[PDB]
């Protein structure tokens, strides 16, 4: 079983159980089982959140390449519809809607089993095999063997957890989206590179929403 | 076993953990004697909750005060109520002092003698004068919600959240008194200067805390 | 016991009415501390000079090692995220923490390990030994499984730190007498090695 | 503790705390009340 | 047995005895039984007053428009004189109250009427009188019970959001609601206040100042202002 380094012995609480093992725990973290089993959640949440951060960048520069995802959080930078939209009423939805699902899944960690029905209608259920791994109406193709798609799903996570805070951090650097840095490096590998780029914060310091201003913040110190 | 305020030194003797908020933390050994524990305890438990009492009321008065609602800064509140209303200062000291004397006589003398405040002797009152621990007097009226008497663990848990909640204020209103003998200013004032810059608007900016 | 090459010539590891800090236990782990301080304080003082000689780094970084605020009568660059003051508070707290629990593990081994840490607790559980703690993140890489390789590694971080130890010795005496950074004497004394030395410096 | 209590029991250290608070109140005496000969 | 959380434990004082009970005790406050008898009576005074004032509210609009009912102790106008009434509801209610408060202390000892014989109130429970005070039921009591404590519990709230909605809007809860349903994104309790590290914003008080009545000058503040966004 390849682990993270060769020459490295694996912890004893890491043994393969669970999907996407390489024995690579150089802080302890996981030393505690219900610790251990509270990081998996987050691991979980964070690679799938991740994946789809990762795929809509790319889609959202693909579609329309006038986009710069960094600026689409803005209420002159939204589509057709709604596109002067008081972002009061969208957090509002956004609240209520993320409070409920994500209650639900908090007490799915508490108690394992006591919040698969549907409380309205009472006939309905999903059968989780798995903490973190609901299925049923989550799962309506049911490809679901299970432990190597597990594999494929962590691995896919945290190469998208990565890439993604790869596009954050390149496109704080350079101004500009993933698919442009790379048709940048492809101009010239030697010159745009991050020998060059890094140093030089492109975050525009408080952009004034409509009625409030957020404090931007780069994760070092360029201006 | 038990978390220690220092870790790796062993905790003393004389703190075991039956206490609330025992991390062991006596290294002038104040505490040696258990009469001179006991009675420290019911002082950190007084000054903690006047701590919290006030801390609740600076934080209160600072937030009425930065939005124009016309709220003074606590440093100035007490001359504008005397000044705006025709209150004298030193009768309000001497009915304060009449008052407050008064409890705090019976909550002495209740620690001299530890059951003889419920005796009948004040008004007609009995048991809801009798302490259940050192600084911890539920009855009646000190506790009226009645959580000290069900759920006892419980109890505990909220005996460390109040030993904790009262040293984070204590150290919370020396914060008010040295940052405003520092900066000048309300504490939330100084709470919007240090989110305006908070690499630049800090005790290392005042030329007061380090002087060099 | 590593770098034992007999050097005591006024004889400090003498066991015999030991006490105080002048111990073998204090000394040969206070030695190391000093060694791998002195490993990244040459190496700190080196690499801006360094990258800005290859061009890797800008200008306006690049400064002598002194210059950089560690003395601001010798200089202090201006464009950190903060004043050296507001870095240096930090510094007293996460060195606080660091040192002192560090400390702890020194006068009482394997004590590290007990109260809660965040989950940080099987990393620091040390070993029976003070200056090699090792476990998951101090020996990240199982480097030194033989015991003789172990020695062997041993051996050459006393001897690297040693040399980095009378290089940053040197970095301070170059600073003082001639001014200039010690990449600059290295272009100097190889430039000219007769006419530039510590003869033409006085 | 009760050892360096103890030592404050002693008789130099009870004396120069004594003095101490008999010749500081004679002073705020003096100081707030100055100079009395008479009443 | 449904619960405030479904899947999670209710607390081991709250076995399901009484009506409502849905295990919703975080802080213990029901933990002492002689509390939680007087803490029972007076979640059942408390519904049953803001009951009847969401109905009086709703009624007291939909009856009689132009009348701003936070505006209703203003602009009422009588020849019985506000001290008048104020001394008949002080008298009357005191005498009310000390009744009910007599039966809470005393479990059944103010069932018989002072000044007729006759009439007796039977035996009940405290808090649920019934007799003179309950002539007509529909069906039976212990879904009527539950029945009581949802629709008190969601009055209370309702009044409760009367008076924020009343504060911050100006206007009354049908014409709150109509502004809702007029512009759904932009008239929410978000759309009107944020708090940011930068800057914080909240609603103007729409009920203004100090209050003039008959020459009195009733102070009129606004509940937690300071606090609101
Ligand atoms: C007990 C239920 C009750 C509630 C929730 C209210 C609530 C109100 N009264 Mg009303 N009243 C109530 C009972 C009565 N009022 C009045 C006669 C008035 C008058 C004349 C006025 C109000 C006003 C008000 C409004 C704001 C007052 C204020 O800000 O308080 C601050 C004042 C106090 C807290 C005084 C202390 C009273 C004590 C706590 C009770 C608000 C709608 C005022 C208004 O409508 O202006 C917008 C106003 O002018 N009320 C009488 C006498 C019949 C009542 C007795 O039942
Ligand atoms: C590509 C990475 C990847 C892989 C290999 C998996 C694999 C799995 N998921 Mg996961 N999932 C993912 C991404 C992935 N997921 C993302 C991004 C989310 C957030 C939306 C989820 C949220 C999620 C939930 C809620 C559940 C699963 C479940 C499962 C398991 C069975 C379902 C299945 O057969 O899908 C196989 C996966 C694929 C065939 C990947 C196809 C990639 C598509 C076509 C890309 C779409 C294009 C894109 C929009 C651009 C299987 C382990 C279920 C489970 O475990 O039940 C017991 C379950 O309930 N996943
Ligand atoms: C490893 C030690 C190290 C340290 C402490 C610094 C520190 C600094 N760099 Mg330098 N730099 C370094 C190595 C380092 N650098 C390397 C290896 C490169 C080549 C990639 C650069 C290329 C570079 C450029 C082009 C610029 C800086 C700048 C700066 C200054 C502002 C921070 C910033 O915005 O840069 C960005 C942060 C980094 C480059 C560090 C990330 C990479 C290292 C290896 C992580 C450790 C700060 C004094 C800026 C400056 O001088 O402003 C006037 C500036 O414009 N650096
Ligand atoms: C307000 C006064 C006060 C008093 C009387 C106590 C009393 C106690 N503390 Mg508490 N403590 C306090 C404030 C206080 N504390 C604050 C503000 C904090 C947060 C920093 C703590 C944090 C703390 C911990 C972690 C622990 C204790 C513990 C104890 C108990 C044993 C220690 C002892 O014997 O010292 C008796 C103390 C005094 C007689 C008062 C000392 C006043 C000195 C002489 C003045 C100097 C204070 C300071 C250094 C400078 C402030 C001055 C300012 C103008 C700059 C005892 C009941 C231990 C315990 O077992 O809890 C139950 C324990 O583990 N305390
Ligand atoms: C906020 C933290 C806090 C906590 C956890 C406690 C906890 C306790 N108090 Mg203490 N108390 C506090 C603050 C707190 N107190 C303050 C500030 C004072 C001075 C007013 C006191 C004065 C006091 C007395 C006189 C007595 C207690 C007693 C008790 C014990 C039982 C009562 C109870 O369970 O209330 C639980 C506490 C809370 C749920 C905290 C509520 C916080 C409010 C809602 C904050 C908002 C209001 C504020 C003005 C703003 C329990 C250990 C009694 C006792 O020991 O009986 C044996 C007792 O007789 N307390
Ligand atoms: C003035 C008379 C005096 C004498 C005769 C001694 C003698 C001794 N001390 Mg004591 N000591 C003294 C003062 C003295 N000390 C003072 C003032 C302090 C408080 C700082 C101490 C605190 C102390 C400790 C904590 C320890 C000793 C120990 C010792 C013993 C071995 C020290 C040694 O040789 O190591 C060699 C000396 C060094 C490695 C340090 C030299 C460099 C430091 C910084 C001193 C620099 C002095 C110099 C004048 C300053 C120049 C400043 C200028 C450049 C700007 C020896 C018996 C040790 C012991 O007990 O072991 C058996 C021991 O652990 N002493
Ligand atoms: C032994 C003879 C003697 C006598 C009878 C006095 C008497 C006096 N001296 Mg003199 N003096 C003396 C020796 C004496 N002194 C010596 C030996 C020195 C040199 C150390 C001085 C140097 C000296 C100075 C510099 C001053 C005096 C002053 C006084 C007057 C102080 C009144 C007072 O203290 O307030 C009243 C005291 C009290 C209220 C404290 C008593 C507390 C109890 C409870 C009161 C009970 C009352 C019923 C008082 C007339 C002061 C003065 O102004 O003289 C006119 C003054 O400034 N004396
Ligand atoms: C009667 C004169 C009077 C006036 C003009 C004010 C005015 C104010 N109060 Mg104050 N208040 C008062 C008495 C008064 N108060 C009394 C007697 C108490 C103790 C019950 C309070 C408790 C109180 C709190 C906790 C707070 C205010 C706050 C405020 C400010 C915002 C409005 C508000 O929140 O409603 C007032 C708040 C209430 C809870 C309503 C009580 C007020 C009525 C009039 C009490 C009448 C009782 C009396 C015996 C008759 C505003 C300047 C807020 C503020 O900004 O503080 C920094 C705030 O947080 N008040
Ligand atoms: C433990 C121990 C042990 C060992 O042995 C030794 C040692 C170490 C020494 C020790 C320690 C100690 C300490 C730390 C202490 C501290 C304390 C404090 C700080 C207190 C406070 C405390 C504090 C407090 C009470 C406070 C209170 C407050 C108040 C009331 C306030 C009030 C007010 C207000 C509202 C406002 C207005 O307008 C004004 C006023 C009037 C201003
Ligand atoms: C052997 C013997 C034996 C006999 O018995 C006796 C006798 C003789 C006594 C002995 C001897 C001894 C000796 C010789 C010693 C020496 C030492 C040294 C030199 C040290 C240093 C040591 C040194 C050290 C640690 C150092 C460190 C450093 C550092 C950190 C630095 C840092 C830095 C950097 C990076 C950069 C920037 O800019 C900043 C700073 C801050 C600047």
């Amino acid at each position: 079983r390849k682990l993270w380094a060769p020459g490295v012995v694996a912890p004893e609480y890491l043994k393969g159980d669970l999907a996407g093992d390489y024995g690579w725990d150089p802080l302890g973290l996981g030393a505690d089982p219900t610790a251990l089993k509270w990081y998996r959640q987050s691991e979980l949440q964070h690679a799938r959140w991740a994946m789809l951060g990762v795929a809509g960048v790319l889609v959202q520069e693909i579609v329309k390449p006038d986009v710069y995802f960094y600026e689409a959080g803005l209420p002159q930078n939204l589509p057709e519809p709604f596109t002067n939209i008081n972002m009061g009423g969208l957090l509002a939805w956004e609240f209520i809607l993320m409070h409920w699902v994500e209650v639900r899944r908090w007490q799915d960690y508490k108690n394992f089993g006591s919040v698969n029905e549907d409380p309205i209608f009472k006939g309905n259920k999903v059968p989780n095999p798995e903490m973190g791994y609901p299925g049923g109406i989550f799962d309506p193709f049911g490809f679901s063997n299970l432990k190597e798609l597990q594999t494929k799903e962590i691995k896919n996570g945290r190469l998208a957890m990565i890439a993604y805070m790869a596009f954050i951090l390149q496109a704080q650097a350079t101004g500009k989206g993933p698919l442009a840095a790379l048709s940048a490096h492809l101009s010239n590998p030697f010159g745009n590179n991050i020998l060059k780029n890094i140093g030089t914060c492109t975050v525009p310091h408080s952009v004034d929403v409509q009625g409030l201003t957020i404090p931007l913040t780069c994760l070092w110190p360029g201006s | 076993v038990r978390p220690v305020w220092f870790p790796g030194n062993p905790p003393p003797a004389h703190l075991d953990g039956s206490l609330a908020g025992d991390y062991g933390f006596d290294p002038l050994f104040l505490g040696q004697e258990p009469q001179t524990l006991k009675w420290y305890v019911q002082a950190e438990l007084v000054h903690g909750r006047f701590a919290m009492l006030g801390a609740a009321g600076i934080i209160l008065t600072s937030i009425g005060a930065k939005v124009g609602l016309g709220f003074p800064e606590w440093y100035d509140a007490g001359k504008v109520v005397v000044e705006k209303n025709n209150i004298d200062f030193p009768t309000l000291m001497v009915i304060q002092f009449y008052l407050m004397g008064w409890a705090e006589t019976k909550r002495w003398y209740d620690f001299k003698n530890p059951g003889s405040q419920a005796d009948g002797s004040f008004l007609g009152f009995t048991e809801e004068f009798k302490g259940l621990e050192n600084g911890y007097p539920g009855g009646r009226f000190f506790d009226p919600m009645g959580l000290s008497r069900g759920d006892a663990a419980k109890y505990q848990e909220y005996k460390q959240k109040e030993v904790k909640n009262g040293r984070l204020a204590m150290i919370a209103c020396l914060g008010f008194a040295a940052q405003y003998a520092a900066t000048g200013k309300g504490p939330l004032d100084n709470l919007a200067d240090h989110l305006a810059d908070p690499n630049h608007v800090n005790f290392a900016t005042n030329g007061v805390s380090i002087p060099i | 016991l590593p770098g034992d090459f007999g050097f005591d010539p006024l004889g400090l590891l003498d066991p015999v009415n030991s006490g105080g800090f002048i111990e073998p236990k204090w000394l040969q782990y206070s030695e190391v501390i000093h060694a791998r301080w002195a490993m990244l304080g040459a190496a700190g003082c080196i690499a801006p000079e360094v990258l800005g000689a290859a061009g890797l780094i800008p200008d306006a970084t690049n400064i002598k090692w002194f210059e950089s605020g560690v003395i601001p009568p010798a200089g202090s660059y201006n464009g950190y995220w903060a004043d050296p003051y507001t870095i240096f508070f930090v510094e007293i707290v996460a060195m606080q923490f660091a040192e002192l629990r560090r400390l702890q593990d020194f006068r009482y081994p394997g004590s590290m390990g007990q109260q809660y840490f965040l989950g940080l607790e099987a990393i620091f559980k040390g070993s029976g030994d003070a200056a090699y703690p090792g476990g998951p993140f101090f020996n990240l890489f199982n480097l030194g499984k033989t015991e003789a390789a172990m020695k062997e590694l041993k051996l050459k971080e006393i001897k690297n730190g040693r040399l980095a130890m009378l290089a940053m010795l040197g970095y301070g005496a170059q600073a003082v007498m001639t001014g200039k950074g010690p990449f600059q004497n290295l272009v100097e004394h190889l430039a000219d090695p007769v006419n530039n030395n510590i003869l033409t410096n006085f | 503790m009760k050892d360096f209590t103890t030592y404050l029991s002693t008789a130099p250290v009870i004396a120069t705390i004594w003095f101490t608070f008999t010749a500081g109140l004679l002073i705020e005496i003096n100081r707030y009340f100055p100079d009395p000969l008479v009443f | 047995r449904p619960l405030w959380l479904p899947g999670s434990t209710p607390p081991a004082h709250l076995k399901g005895d009484l009506p409502g009970d849905f295990g919703f005790d975080p802080l213990g406050l029901g933990a002492n039984a002689e509390s939680l008898k007087w803490f029972k009576e007076s979640e059942l005074v408390h519904s049953r007053w803001a009951m009847a004032a969401v109905a009086g509210i709703l009624v007291q609009e939909i009856v009689r428009p132009d009348v701003f009912w936070y505006n209703a102790g203003k602009e009422v106008e009588s020849p019985l004189g506000p001290l008048g009434l104020l001394a008949v509801e002080f008298f009357l209610m005191h005498w009310v109250e000390v009744r009910r408060w007599q039966d809470l202390r005393k479990p059944g000892s103010v069932d018989q009427d002072p000044i007729f014989s006759q009439y007796k109130l039977p035996p009940h429970e405290v808090g649920y009188p019934g007799g003179v005070f309950a002539p007509f039921i529909p069906g039976d009591l212990a879904e009527l019970k539950v029945k009581e404590i949802k629709n008190g519990r969601l009055a209370m709230l309702a009044f409760v959001g009367f008076v924020m909605a009343a504060q911050v809007t100006g206007k009354g809860p049908i014409a709150a609601l109509q502004e809702h349903l007029a512009d759904p994104w932009g008239t929410t309790i978000f759309s009107k206040a944020a708090v940011v590290p930068g800057q914080a914003v909240a609603p103007p008080c729409k009920i203004p100042a100090s209050v003039s009545y008959k020459g009195i000058e009733i102070p009129t503040p606004c509940f937690l202002q300071g606090l609101w966004p």
